[PDB]
């Protein structure tokens, strides 16, 4: 969708990573990208 | 100097700050200006997430660098 596609790009962006890790960050958070990135972003313990 | 606060939902906050300012401190500023309190707020910038003890300088976050503001999703 024009969606999911927007939402892959602007995750891409503000991680700063490729576009397969952005959309499966997506996926994997029923593409929910304000709750996606905080899974980025919160560090490995 | 101005930096740009950009959210998620497509607000873009203005701040006024000087290099040597801590990430504490501009997180305390967006809550002074918009009510976001800071233990909500992760800023992120070139990619990766800001650490409160650092300062803009450490970052290279020149002025009129736009940082990403990311916001923790609690309770509700
Ligand atoms: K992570
Ligand atoms: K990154």
């Amino acid at each position: 969708s024009n969606a999911r596609r927007l939402l892959c790009v602007e995750f891409a962006s503000v991680a700063s990573c490729d576009a397969a890790v952005a959309q499966c960050f997506l996926a994997e958070n029923d593409w929910e990208m304000e709750r996606a990135l905080n899974s980025y972003f919160e560090p490995p313990v | 100097m101005q930096i740009f606060v950009k959210t998620l939902t497509g607000k873009t906050i203005t701040l006024e700050v000087e290099p040597s300012d801590t990430i504490e401190n501009v997180k305390a500023k967006i809550q002074d200006k918009e009510g976001i309190p800071p233990d909500q707020q992760r800023l992120i910038f070139a990619g990766k997430q800001l650490e409160d003890g650092r300062t803009l300088s450490d970052y290279n976050i020149q002025k009129e660098s736009t940082l990403h503001l990311v916001l923790r999703l609690r309770g509700g």
